[PDB]
């Protein structure tokens, strides 16, 4: 027997393309003229994600991308 | 001592490469500074982002961590090791680095001694 093609489905299921963001570190910190630094993003309460691993400021929740911890 | 001040950083950077104690890039450097596992930092004077410089300087100052200035980012990257060696021996492929953090020192007395003396002279 020979293989039939039958090439017809939903036109194209596209693959997710990751967003390109330039200098994402900067928006985590706010700066005053005096030289102070304030951390805009919350720090996760988990063990590993404690100091430099910031959370996600979603419109209705806080989300840590490293351990899937979520808060209201 | 015999080695120059500006050329004595190569030994420390090579030994940190070998012992895997380098944080490269602004994001890794900032995360290491927040983790305060850093020992010293290396900054590139030649840059087009004043906010980059302010953030690195303030993070170094507010974590009482010594900071070093380098001429250009491409030489910084060549020291760092993000390069490939040609048949003749020159690094045709160089990707520059703007900030570096040394997490673990290499077990070298001579390399650390000159940098510590320079930091004490600065203070
Ligand atoms: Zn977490």
């Amino acid at each position: 027997k020979k293989r039939k093609k039958k090439s017809c489905t939903t036109p194209k299921k596209n693959k997710h393309k990751r967003k390109k963001v330039k200098l994402a570190v900067l928006k985590y910190y706010k700066v005053d003229e005096n030289g102070k630094i304030s951390r805009l993003r919350r720090e996760c309460p988990s063990d590993e994600c404690g100091a430099g691993v910031f959370m996600a400021s979603h419109f209705d929740r806080h989300y840590c991308g490293k351990c899937c911890l979520t808060y209201c | 001592g015999v080695m120059d001040v500006n050329t004595a950083l190569q030994e420390v950077l090579k030994t940190a490469l070998i012992h895997d104690g380098l944080a490269r890039g602004i994001r890794e450097a900032a995360k290491a500074l927040d983790k305060r596992q850093a020992h010293l930092c290396v900054l590139a004077s030649n840059c087009d982002e004043p906010m980059y410089v302010k953030l690195v300087e303030a993070l170094c100052a507010e974590h009482q961590i010594n900071l070093i200035k380098v001429d250009d980012n491409k030489k910084l990257g060549e020291w760092v090791g993000l390069c490939k060696i040609d048949r003749e021996g020159k690094p045709r492929k160089v990707v520059g680095c703007s900030c570096v953090v040394v997490k673990d020192y290499g077990k070298e007395s001579q390399a650390k001694d000159v940098i510590e003396e320079y930091f004490k002279c600065k203070k």
